[PDB]
């Protein structure tokens, strides 16, 4: 149990690191695989009947689901990021919905002669050159912002299917108690 | 000496309840009878003898304790753990050193050697269901597993002390005299030099 | 191989290697939890010292995995996503690279 | 960088000491010098107990 | 069928040493009695039955074998099969086709795919520790075991190849034209997404127009680059379609058979 | 007759042995030995075993086709075919015997497709060492540069 | 430019060998079991067929 609870605070704190680093999916994938040698660590303990799925089981596999997910959205929010401006053009709705409406309900604050004439024609192509650079760079980090959103939209979204489900699964299992009675009345 | 190891098992034999002087026990021969032996897969008898032994105890001198011991010198076969336990260990002993050529610049230093130490660590479940679990002694085996372990080990810390090293700048760092003086140097004067300066 | 990953400490942000590290030893120590579960009952009078010692690394290093992820978003930060002020300038970079005896 | 400066002095202490407590309980346990505590009796070979 | 198998299993009686002219052999009932039969857990017994067999042979016509044989239809119960091997396997065949949307430039699709692979194989672990071995046929769960295993495979290859078009230089490899006309002119017609006067002087002067052109040469090896590293999007996309396909329609086709029998036959 | 799931019977010979008929053997003596050459059936070794370890083990010749530069994964691939390959030694521990007088098919399988894969790793590490070289470092060797790049386009 | 080029020419020429071991090697460990079958021997089978 203990080292699921970890495992899930790892999957949910995936959602916190920069696309930039390039480390996302090393750390929700190998939180998978810790979770499939804890599979391989019930194998041996578990009963083999098929009248029910013991509630280790059932909590073992919401975990698997929610690194699982964790992986996929990670892997959405890279797209998003890594999007390439010139090939991609923003659509409206993504512009409004993730950069004017859920920002601030995130709070999410985005801050903000032929020597002559050849002079003059080498420095007008560096400038637009430069300029072409600059635009590009403004929507990249449109691009970028969008998936910074996201990916604090996925985050809190997480903490809350993670608290909900595993607050549900502990209550079950921890108001299992004996009967009072050897021989209760049904 | 495991799995190169020779065992001296022995077999006592004599009557429960008849001592000596009502009951006499001698060998038929000087060996045990391996005519019909059927062949060992894992052990090689080099050698085997019986003896008789006589016991007198100074309470009953008149009643001596009789018994055969036959023992067996057996050699183990260790092809089995040759290959299944000692060739792994080197090849991943070999790849612990190569992470020394690979460049920083790569990023993938620290997922070489420790994709070898996950390696080995998989690779303790075999050596622990292979190996004796008795603290007698360490097997030659276990020995050499703690080595290749232990330096597995010092070579990712050393590979993070050259990465931590290789990614300095002036703007965290200077440059001390005599790292200077050791490394660029001394040390290149009597390395092949293909390397510039 | 718990020690180990006291390491990822002193390994630059830009090798990108870090988390890697560190969840690479809780695999590691879960494999280890994995040998140690064949070898005993599995009684609750009490916990044993290795099993004690399993779950505080397991713990430790899942901490040194969150610190690590924090690390990485401290270091990725630039003007068009986050703001630096002054205050986390005088703290960060003169007050404690002192006290810390840092380069 | 300095964030994980300040980790590591914080962090590798604590694991080197909780290691070190967790082990030195398993170091200096040993059985107690008699069998039966509030029995003074050895129960050795050496301490017969003549009749 | 495992572990959606039903097995016919029978229970051979009769007098050992006493043939039926001396000794004879009558069910008590057609059926066995299974009043104070205790459910099981992992098998549902459909039928059961036992039926009288003699047998007399040419060499001993007066001397007939009798024997009793009672069987038992039994299906087994696959919930635990379906919980503990199916879903995980379900799992990693879903994760399979992620990487073809990860971009090449984000440096983890070889992490991703290579990860799977490693978790799929520490899971054959427990597949060998939970399904029994035995080589009469291949079972279900194995065929859907190696379906799982040979989409991983094909799912790194072809990342490879799809990293490979990435990253081709424009320098060593020039386009083919079958490449250009597939992949940007045709392809993307069917693709709806948000795809597509002292020498001082004069060396100054030759080096603004120096840095010029090395600006200009920089924009067109990015260009070119762009090219093939759309071309790469491209196979993502058709990539990602297929290989979502390739997983739903391999599941259905492996375990849909059975179901839709079971299901028919009550 | 229902035959086992893993081995079939395709011999089953009988002989009546007799020996210990000399003099200074003594009495004689005799015995009947049945000889059942039995085939194992080898189809879950190669569905569950053999296939996936051949295909993972030539998974390391993809490691020739990435780039090599830091965003390729070159070694990262190469590695963990290794570490692959070491869960499928520590399943298949689990099914040889654990005799000496030979090495069985699957064990030498294993180890030779390891050490294949170790061979490629180091031929990885070299190929990635050679490739990010800078001249702020190393120096241009033309004799290395003449051997691959000139010499070799023109013997192929 | 020219050092990654030395580097492409070497894992050219490499992929080749390393395909030659894998497939040699391979096809002999395994044409040993392919050539071990049960010996034609002068007895009957032991179940009719
Ligand atoms: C652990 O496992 C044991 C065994 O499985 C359980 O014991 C059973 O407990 C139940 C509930 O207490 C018992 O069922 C009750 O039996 C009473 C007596 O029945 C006997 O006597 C009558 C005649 O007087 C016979 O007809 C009958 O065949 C029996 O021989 C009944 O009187 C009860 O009925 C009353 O309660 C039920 C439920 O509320 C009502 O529907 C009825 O109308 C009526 O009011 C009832 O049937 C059962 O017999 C026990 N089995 C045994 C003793 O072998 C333990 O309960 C279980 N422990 C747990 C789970 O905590
Ligand atoms: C594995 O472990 C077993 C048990 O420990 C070892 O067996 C011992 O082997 C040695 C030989 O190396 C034995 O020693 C020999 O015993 C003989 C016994 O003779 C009988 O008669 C005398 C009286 O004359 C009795 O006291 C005795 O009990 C017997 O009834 C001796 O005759 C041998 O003599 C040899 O040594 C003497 C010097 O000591 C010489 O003068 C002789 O010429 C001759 O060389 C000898 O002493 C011993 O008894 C065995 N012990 C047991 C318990 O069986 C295996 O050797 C060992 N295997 C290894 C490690 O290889
Ligand atoms: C390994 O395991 C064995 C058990 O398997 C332990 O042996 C036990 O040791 C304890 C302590 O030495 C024994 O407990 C003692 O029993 C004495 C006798 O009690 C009997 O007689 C009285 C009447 O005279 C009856 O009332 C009683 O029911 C018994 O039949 C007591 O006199 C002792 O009193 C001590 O404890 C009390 C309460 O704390 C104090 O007030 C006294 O002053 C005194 O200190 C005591 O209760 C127990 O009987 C042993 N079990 C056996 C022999 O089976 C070993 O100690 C243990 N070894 C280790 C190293 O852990
Ligand atoms: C799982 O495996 C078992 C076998 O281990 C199968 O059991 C068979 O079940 C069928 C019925 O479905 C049995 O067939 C019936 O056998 C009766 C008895 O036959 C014996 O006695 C007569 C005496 O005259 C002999 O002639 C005969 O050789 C046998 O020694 C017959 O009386 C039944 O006849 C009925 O069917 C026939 C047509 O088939 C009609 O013409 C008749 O009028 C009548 O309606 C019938 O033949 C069979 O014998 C069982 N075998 C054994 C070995 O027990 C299970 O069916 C199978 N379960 C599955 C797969 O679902
Ligand atoms: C051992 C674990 C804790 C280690 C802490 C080490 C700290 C070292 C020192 C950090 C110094 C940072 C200085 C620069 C920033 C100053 C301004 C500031 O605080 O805001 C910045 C955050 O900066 C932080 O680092 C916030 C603290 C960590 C947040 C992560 C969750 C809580 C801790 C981990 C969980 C603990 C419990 C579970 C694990 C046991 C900017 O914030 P934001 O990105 O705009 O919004 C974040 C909102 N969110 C939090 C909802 C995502
Ligand atoms: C700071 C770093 C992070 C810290 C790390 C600390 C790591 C453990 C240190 C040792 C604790 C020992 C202990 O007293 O545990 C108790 C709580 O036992 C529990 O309940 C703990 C396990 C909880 C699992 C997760 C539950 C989630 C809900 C149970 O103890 P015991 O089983 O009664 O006896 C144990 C043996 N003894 C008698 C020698 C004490
Ligand atoms: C771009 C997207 C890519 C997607 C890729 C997807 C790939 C999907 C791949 C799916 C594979 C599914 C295999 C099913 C096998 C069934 C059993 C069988 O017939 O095997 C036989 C032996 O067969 C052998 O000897 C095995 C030979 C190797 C098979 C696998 C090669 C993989 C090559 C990879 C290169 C046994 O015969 P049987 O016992 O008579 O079988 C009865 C079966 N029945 C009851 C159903 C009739
Ligand atoms: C055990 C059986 C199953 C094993 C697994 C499946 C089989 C796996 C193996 C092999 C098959 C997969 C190969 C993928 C190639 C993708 C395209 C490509 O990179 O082409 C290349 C040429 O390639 C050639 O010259 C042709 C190679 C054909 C190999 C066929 C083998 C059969 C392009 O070369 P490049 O432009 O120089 O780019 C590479 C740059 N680098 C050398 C620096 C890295
Ligand atoms: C946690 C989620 C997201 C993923 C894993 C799904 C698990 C929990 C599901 C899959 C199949 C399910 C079981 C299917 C049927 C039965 C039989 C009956 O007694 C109701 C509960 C029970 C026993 C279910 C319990 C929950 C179960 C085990
Ligand atoms: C950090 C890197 C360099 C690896 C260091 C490995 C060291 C700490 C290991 C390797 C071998 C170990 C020794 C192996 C066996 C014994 C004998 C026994 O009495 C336990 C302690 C002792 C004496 C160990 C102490 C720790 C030890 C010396
Ligand atoms: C390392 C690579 C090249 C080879 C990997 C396979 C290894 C395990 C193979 C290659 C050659 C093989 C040996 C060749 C011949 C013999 C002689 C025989 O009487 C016993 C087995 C023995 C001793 C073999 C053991 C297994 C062996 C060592
Ligand atoms: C794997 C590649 C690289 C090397 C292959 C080398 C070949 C020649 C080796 C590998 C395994 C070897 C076999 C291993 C074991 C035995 C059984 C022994 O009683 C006779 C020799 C025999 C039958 C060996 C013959 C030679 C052999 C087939």
């Amino acid at each position: 149990i203990a080292p699921c609870i970890l495992i899930t605070l790892l999957a949910i704190f995936v959602f916190y690191l920069p696309p930039d680093a390039g480390e996302k999916m090393g750390l929700s994938i190998f939180a998978l695989l810790t979770l499939t040698v804890f599979l391989l660590l019930l194998a041996d303990k578990v009963p083999e009947t098929s009248l029910s799925v013991p509630i280790i089981i059932k909590y073992l596999m919401f975990t698997m689901v929610l690194v699982t997910f964790s992986v996929i959205l990670s892997v959405v929010v890279l797209n998003l990021h890594h999007r390439s401006p010139h090939t991609h053009q923003m659509p409206l709705w993504v512009r409004q919905i993730f950069i004017h409406k859920l920002p601030l309900y995130l709070r999410l604050k985005r801050p903000k002669l032929p020597e002559l004439r050849e002079v003059v024609s080498s420095i007008s192509y560096i400038a637009r050159q430069l300029q072409e650079q600059e635009d590009h760079d403004a929507l990249k980090e449109d691009w970028q912002f969008v998936a910074m959103v996201v990916d604090r939209l996925f985050l809190w979204t997480f903490i809350i299917f993670t608290s909900v489900g595993t607050l549900v699964i502990f209550l079950d299992a921890t108001y299992h108690l004996p009967p009072p009675d050897p021989f209760p009345s049904r | 000496h495991f799995p190169f190891d020779e065992q001296n098992c022995s077999m006592k034999l004599g009557t429960w309840t008849y001592d000596g002087s009502v009951v006499a026990i001698n060998p038929e021969s000087d060996q045990p009878d391996l005519s019909n032996f059927m062949e060992s897969g894992e052990w090689v008898i080099k050698e085997s003898r019986g003896w008789k032994h006589s016991v007198t105890y100074s309470c009953c001198p008149d009643t001596p304790y009789l018994d055969i011991t036959y023992h067996f010198v057996m050699q183990r076969l260790p092809l089995y753990f040759i290959v299944n336990v000692i060739i792994p260990c080197l090849l991943f002993s070999f790849l612990t050193g190569l992470v020394f050529y690979l460049p920083t610049d790569s990023g993938e230093k620290m997922t070489l050697s420790i994709s070898v130490l996950l390696s080995l660590t998989v690779f303790l479940l075999v050596i622990v269901e292979l190996i004796p679990s008795t603290s007698s002694a360490v097997p030659l085996i276990g020995k050499y597993m703690l080595f290749t372990m232990v330096f597995v080990i010092a070579s990712i810390i050393i590979t993070v002390i050259v990465i931590n090293t290789h990614h300095r700048s002036p703007s965290t760092h200077v440059m001390p005299n005599w790292v200077r003086k050791v490394f660029i140097d001394t040390i290149p004067n009597i390395m092949f030099f293909s390397t510039m300066k | 191989i718990s020690f180990m990953v006291n390491l990822v400490f002193y390994l630059p942000a830009d090798s990108g290697e870090k988390t890697s590290v560190a969840i690479s030893v809780l695999l590691a120590q879960s494999v280890f939890l994995l040998l140690i579960s064949k070898r005993l009952p599995a009684t609750s009078m009490a916990i044993p010292l290795i099993g004690k010692f399993l779950l505080f690394g397991m713990v430790l290093v899942t901490m040194v995995v969150v610190i690590c992820v924090i690390v990485l978003n401290i270091h990725f930060r630039t003007p068009s996503t986050h703001v630096l002020s002054e205050g986390v300038k005088k703290l960060f970079l003169e007050t404690l690279p002192e006290l810390l005896h840092m380069s | 960088r300095t964030v994980d400066r300040l980790c590591l002095f914080v962090v590798t202490p604590v694991m080197v000491v909780g290691t070190a407590w967790i082990f030195l309980q398993g170091v200096y346990n040993q059985p107690p010098p008699q069998p039966f505590p509030g029995d003074p009796y050895s129960y050795n070979v050496q301490d017969k107990r003549f009749i | 069928h495992f572990p959606f198998d039903e097995q016919n299993c029978s229970m051979k009686l009769g007098t050992w040493t006493y043939d039926g002219s001396v000794v004879a052999i009558n069910p008590e009932s057609d059926q066995p009695d299974l009043s104070n039969f205790m459910e099981s857990g992992e098998w549902v017994i459909k039928e059961s039955r036992g039926w009288k067999h003699s047998v007399t042979y040419s060499c001993c016509p007066d001397t007939p074998y009798l024997d009793i044989t009672y069987h038992f239809v039994m299906q087994r119960l696959p919930l635990y099969f379906i919980v503990n091997v199916i879903i995980p396997c379900l799992l990693f065949s879903f994760l399979t086709g992620l990487v073809f949307y990860l971009p090449t430039d984000s440096g983890e699709k070889m992490t991703l795919s290579i990860s799977v692979l490693l978790s799929l194989t520490v899971f054959l672990l427990v597949i060998v520790e939970l399904i029994p071995s035995t080589s009469s046929a291949v079972p279900l769960i194995g065929k859907y075991m190696l379906f799982t295993m040979v989409f991983v495979i094909a799912s790194i290859i072809i990342t490879v190849i799809v990293i490979n078009t990435h990253h081709r230089s424009p320098s060593t490899h020039v386009m083919p034209n079958w490449v250009r006309k597939v992949f940007i002119d045709t392809i993307p017609n069917i693709m709806f997404f948000s795809t597509m006067k002292h020498p001082e002087v004069k060396s100054a002067i030759e080096g603004i127009k120096y840095i010029a052109e090395t600006m200009k040469s920089d924009q067109e090896s990015n260009n070119a680059a762009a090219e093939w590293k759309y071309v790469a999007m491209v196979m993502d996309h058709i990539l990602l379609g297929v290989f979502m396909l390739v997983c739903i329609i391999g599941t259905l086709a492996v375990f849909a058979g059975r179901l839709i029998e079971l299901n028919q036959q009550g | 007759y229902t035959e086992n799931g893993e081995w079939a019977i395709d011999f089953c010979p009988g002989v009546i042995r007799r020996h210990h008929g000399g003099a200074t053997d003594g009495p004689g003596e005799t015995d009947v030995i049945y000889s059942l050459i039995i085939r194992r059936k080898p189809l879950f070794y190669v569905i569950n075993i053999i296939v996936p370890c051949v295909l993972i083990s030539g998974l390391v010749l993809l490691a020739y086709f990435l780039p090599a530069q830091a965003g390729g994964q070159k070694c990262t691939v190469s590695i963990n075919v290794l570490l692959a390959q070491t869960v499928f030694l520590f399943l298949i521990a689990q099914k040889i015997p654990e005799t000496s007088l030979s090495v069985p098919l699957l064990g030498r399988f294993l180890i030779f497709v390891m050490v294949v894969a170790t061979l490629i790793v180091m031929n990885c590490v070299i190929v990635l060492n050679v490739s990010q070289r800078t001249p702020t470092t190393h120096a241009m060797s033309p004799r290395l540069r003449h051997v691959l790049l000139e010499l070799l386009p023109r013997l192929l | 430019s020219d050092w990654v080029r030395m580097g492409n020419a070497l894992d050219n020429i490499c992929f080749w060998a390393a395909l030659v071991l894998f497939s040699v090697g391979s096809s002999l460990i395994f044409l040993g079991a392919y050539f071990n079958r049960v010996p034609d021997l002068p007895y009957a089978p032991c179940i009719q067929p």
